């Protein structure tokens, strides 16, 4: 063929059906589906839809607050890296013999978001009680339809799959208690949560509403001198997310001893190193606060590293990771025509006009990275 | 002696200047305007697509643009001109050998020439994989001008490729 760089792999034509998808007793086969997936193909729509709404049929049946036993690897933000991804299932060990627990932030500013949920339900779908997801801040419509995954998904697919990922996300728990010592969220604690039960009160199913109980589990951070404060106020507007809270280090001792708890474990805020341990809590010695992030070489210019966390035998081992390749995709998923027909239309047009004129670092990704980092306005 | 037939957007007098600068152009009084001949003006010596607009221009494939074929050439750019005239035009600066159809080979190397090495090979490849498979309606894993349209029609580039003779 014209093919130029021959040796470069080209994406399968073919989408995987229904039985190629799903074995005789209705089980993902996951090993076929990774497969595919890491070449670029795609399934046929319907299969897709399946996965989706058979993985939003088991988390709408979950609890807001999951209860879950170690041993288990707790992951960060992935943020479409489904290269990353597998590198992470790799680092965590196999989901047939762990238990897993995202934090959220499946979707959006990477150009594989559509594979990491297909590939996360599936496996959702086939370890329904070993796997576990949390909702996330970019899981939802508002953040989505600002960000690139509703485009990601008509391009790949259609605007029904972005809907039928859109009431998907609405099922997911907001939080977990892992082995009854630790609060799991993807951002953390609200001036109107105060116990465990209160998470348990909250009505999740829905789109996550702009002041709330619901938007700051999923939107809060810790003050930027948490641990340091010079002041034992609990929480402060968010000026950095532009919503929620700051919240401080006296703020989650409080909480922590209000529930007998030992440590609130959340990603959302991107880590030089994959992590983040805060300050030790004064009666325990062990971090009140840690963030894990699960995304390396965030945007393809953080150069940051990510990790997952491994808790077994009364151990918290961190395990950092690097990335991984991936393919190449132009900015929102732009086709050659498209990206290049405006310089030749200014090229072509300047060169006759011519003639006939012949006869008259990690900062820095991240500070650049802010306005990103923010609730998207309305 | 002998009339010359074309075919062409232009009156008389318009013809009659295009032959004016076509005169000019032609440094060896040759008739024909050669790649050197064009390659003259140093406004064109920066600009990527010189050669894929000169091998458009020449349709007889001698390698050198006659009169006949300078008018016609310029005709694509009459603002008198259709959208779907400059829209083939367009199609044509990736077509590299004529066959009315875009292929991968070439759409590398036409985008090739215009994103150089601000793009690795790898890079470039993958894009243009993924834009032919998106925009290959028709399975022969080529580009036709319908579905190249289909993709770029929207984008009015055509109102743009007008010059003023
Ligand atoms: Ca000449
Ligand atoms: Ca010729
Ligand atoms: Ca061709
Ligand atoms: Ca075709
Ligand atoms: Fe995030
Ligand atoms: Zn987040």
């Amino acid at each position: 063929t014209d093919r130029v760089v021959k040796a470069v792999p080209f994406p399968p034509s073919h989408r995987l059906t229904a039985k190629e998808v799903f074995d005789n007793d209705g089980k993902p086969r996951v090993d076929i589906l990774k497969a595919h997936l890491m070449k670029e193909g795609r399934l046929e729509e319907s299969v897709a839809l399946r996965i989706i709404t058979e993985g939003a049929s088991i988390l709408r049946q979950e609890k807001n607050l999951l209860d879950i036993d170690a041993p288990v690897t707790v992951c960060g933000d992935i943020h479409g890296q489904f290269f990353d991804l597998m590198k992470l299932f790799e680092v965590g060990g196999s989901p047939a013999n762990t238990r897993y627990l995202f934090l959220g932030d499946y979707v959006d500013r990477g150009y594989f978001s559509i594979e990491c949920v297909l590939y996360l339900w599936a496996l959702k779908i086939l370890y329904p009680k070993t796997l576990f997801l949390l909702r996330g801040n970019h899981e939802c419509r508002h953040l989505t339809e600002y960000f690139t995954f509703k485009q990601e998904c008509k391009i790949k697919y259609s605007e029904r799959v972005y809907d039928a990922c859109m009431d998907a996300f609405d099922c997911l728990p907001l939080a977990a208690l892992m082995n009854q010592q630790f609060l799991c969220v993807h951002g953390g604690l609200s001036p109107e949560i105060n116990t465990l039960d209160d998470i348990r009160k909250l009505d999740r199913f829905k789109e996550p509403p702009a002041y709330g109980p619901m938007c700051d589990i999923l939107w809060s951070d810790p003050l930027e001198d948490f641990g340091n404060e010079k002041t034992q106020e609990h929480f402060t507007h968010n000026t950095v997310r532009g919503c929620s809270y700051f919240y401080s280090y006296p703020a989650v001792c409080e909480f922590l001893q209000h529930n007998n708890l030992l440590s609130i474990l959340r990603a959302h805020e991107a880590q030089d190193a994959g992590y983040r341990m805060y300050r030790k809590s004064q009666t325990t010695g062990f971090p009140s606060l840690i963030t894990i992030f699960s995304a390396p070489n965030y945007l393809d210019v953080y150069n940051n590293k990510a990790a997952v966390l491994k808790y077994e035998n009364n151990v918290m081992n961190i395990r950092q990771f690097n990335c991984s390749p991936h393919p190449y995709w132009l900015p929102n998923f732009m086709d050659v025509f498209t990206w290049s027909l405006p310089f030749v239309g200014e090229k072509v047009t300047e060169m006759l006009v011519n003639v006939l004129n012949i006869c008259s670092s990690f900062e820095e990704a991240k500070g650049l990275d802010r306005i990103n980092e923010r609730m998207p306005p309305r | 002696s002998y009339p010359l037939e074309m075919c062409s957007h232009f009156d008389a007098d318009e013809i009659k200047r295009l032959g004016k600068r076509f005169k000019k152009l032609d440094l060896d009084n040759s008739g024909s305007l050669s790649v050197e001949e064009f390659m003259s003006l140093p406004e064109l010596q920066q600009n990527p697509l010189v050669q894929r607009v000169i091998d458009i221009f020449d349709t007889d494939g001698n390698g050198e643009v006659d009169f006949k074929e300078f008018i016609e050439g310029v005709s694509q750019f009459s603002v008198k001109g259709d959208k779907e005239q400059k829209l083939r035009f367009a199609f044509r600066i990736y077509d590299m050998d004529k066959d009315g159809y875009i292929s991968n080979g070439e759409l590398f190397q036409v985008l090739k020439m215009m994103v150089g090495n601000n793009l690795k090979d790898t890079q470039l490849q993958q894009i243009v994989d993924k834009t032919i498979i998106n925009a290959d309606k028709d399975g022969d894993g080529r580009i036709s001008f319908e579905e190249f349209c289909a993709v770029v029609g929207g984008l009015d580039i055509h109102k743009k490729m007008v010059v003023d003779v």
